């Protein structure tokens, strides 16, 4: 029997069959009710008889009503498998409370009756997904963004960085600053446009400040979009001053250490003696680490932080944005998987 | 972990056993091909050494080649640490990139190290 690959994105589900390269439904983790319950896409086209709502929103299930509903809606309307006949993989964010990872196993072995399942930590499942045992992820996705040293297959719990800034604040900032040029991108609908215009159109400086001063210099930084409605908009130096803000919260406000600063620190709580080997292994993770440039720039930043001794590589994977997936995908077809996971008779007696 | 046929047979004597990932197992490579390397694949490497004291060490390899296919890599990758988990976590984890393979790794070959065009089809 073919397992279930079920990630648990703040902002998108990934979900998918054992053995596939990639996932075949990718919908967004939302939950419209009347103003008697739409997911996804469906709930989105909705949106004006529905209140809509994000119960994964920074990496962590906090509605479990909403979540049951997305798991429904993943069974039954995008995989049309019977979760009670097929084992499931499903992924957790690095440091998910235990008892977040009990009530949904209980969840899972209680209302949808499923026969088998094993809880896998995504960033984990990125380095498998790399070919590694040890590094450090770098995982920056919708709501969340995690730096996760991994020594010999397991996380190192201690080192863990959570960063609750990633791709939706990247939008939303975006959307601030377009107010510069006169759009008011403000709804919704907009929020979802604005996205799209980032990620076709934004990317990542190789430096700042130097490069502030050439796109000044002239307007080939600018660059086009067309419209749902057809009109055309120009965007100039937003388009590197919006990913801009991971390495520089302060953009957004925040007192907070930027992705650099956030991979040096996780590395220094892991002992002396293994640190060459999680700088060797930097490995990107997430939609939120596409933007061209990435992987310069905080090599850049990264080799200035650490130590001169050290060895910086920066490891991006083509396909980073679905890596936690395709390794749960890879994991789950295993020989060995069915020794992995837990069953229900199991779960029931415990 | 551990009902795995090939897990049982693992690190019981000294010597080398090298296995290549095939559509998601684990699959001994014939003894008259040890040393010679598909490009197109990835592979599991267990060297077990007698210790003065008669205990056993383990030293764990995972080799990617050039042209191995993600569910590959990624399998050899997996296996590695279920093996060692089944060694007690007593193994050293290496991974081994084609080209690139550190000289105890091409030392267990008195021929060296060579790889072949080709290999055995993504399990993706
Ligand atoms: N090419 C791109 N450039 C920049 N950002 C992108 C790109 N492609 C996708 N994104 C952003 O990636 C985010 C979603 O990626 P992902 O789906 O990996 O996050 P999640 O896994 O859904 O949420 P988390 O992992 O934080 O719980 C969205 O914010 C999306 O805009
Ligand atoms: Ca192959
Ligand atoms: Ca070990
Ligand atoms: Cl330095
Ligand atoms: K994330
Ligand atoms: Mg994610
Ligand atoms: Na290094």
């Amino acid at each position: 029997v073919q397992a279930l690959v079920v990630d648990n994105g703040s902002g998108n589900v990934k979900a998918g069959v054992a053995g596939d390269d990639a996932p075949r439904s990718v919908f967004p983790s939302i939950v419209g009710r009347p103003k008697d319950a739409f997911v996804g896409d469906e709930a989105q086209t909705k949106r004006g008889i529905l209140t809509l709502k994000y119960p994964i929103e920074h990496g962590i299930v906090t509605n479990w009503d909403d979540m049951e509903k997305i798991w429904h809606h993943t069974f039954y309307n995008e995989l049309r498998a019977a979760p009670e006949e097929h084992p499931v993989l499903l992924t957790e964010a690095p440091l998910n409370p235990k008892g977040n990872r009990e009530r949904m196993t209980q969840i899972m072995f209680e209302s949808f009756n499923v026969p088998a399942m094993y809880v896998a930590i995504q960033a984990v499942l990125s380095l498998y997904s790399s070919g590694r045992t040890t590094g450090i992820v770098l995982d920056s996705g919708d709501g969340v963004s995690h730096t996760v040293p991994i020594y010999e297959g397991y996380a190192l719990p201690h080192a863990i960085m959570r960063l609750d800034l990633a791709g939706r604040d990247l939008t939303e900032y975006l959307m601030k600053i377009l107010h510069e040029r006169g759009y008011g991108f403000s709804t919704s609908a907009e929020k979802e446009i604005v996205r799209d215009i980032k990620e076709k159109l934004c990317y990542i400086a190789l430096n700042f400040d130097e490069e502030m001063k050439t796109s000044e210099q002239s307007s080939d930084i600018e660059k086009s979009y067309e419209l749902p409605d057809g009109n055309i908009i120009t965007v100039g130096n937003e388009r590197f001053r919006c990913p801009e803000a991971l390495f520089q919260p302060s953009f957004l406000g925040k007192e907070w250490a930027g992705i650099h600063t956030t991979t040096f620190n996780s590395i220094k709580k892991c002992d002396v003696d293994i640190r060459k080997d999680l700088y060797g292994n930097i490995v990107l993770s997430g939609g939120t680490t596409m933007y061209e440039g990435i992987g310069e720039r905080l090599t850049r930043d990264i080799t200035t932080l650490a130590p001169s001794t050290m060895k910086i590589k920066v490891v991006a994977p083509p396909e980073r944005k679905y890596s936690v997936w395709i390794g749960g995908s890879i994991l789950s077809s295993l020989s060995t998987f069915q020794q992995m996971w837990i069953t229900k008779e199991e779960y029931d007696e415990s | 972990v551990v009902e795995h046929p090939e897990f049982l047979k693992a690190g019981k004597e000294p010597g080398l056993q090298i296995w290549r990932v095939e559509k998601f197992d684990l699959v001994p490579v014939p003894p008259n091909l040890y040393g010679d390397f598909f490009t197109g694949d990835a592979y599991v490497i267990l060297k077990t050494v007698q210790l003065r004291n008669g205990n056993l060490q383990y030293d764990l390899h995972y080799w990617l080649g050039n042209e191995c296919s993600q569910d590959e890599s990624g399998a050899a990758a997996i296996f590695t640490v279920q093996l060692d988990d089944y060694l007690n976590g007593r193994a050293v984890q290496h991974r081994e990139v084609q080209g690139f393979e550190s000289s105890t790794f091409s030392g267990y070959f008195k021929s060296g190290l060579k790889y072949k065009k080709g290999g055995v089809a993504s399990g993706f």
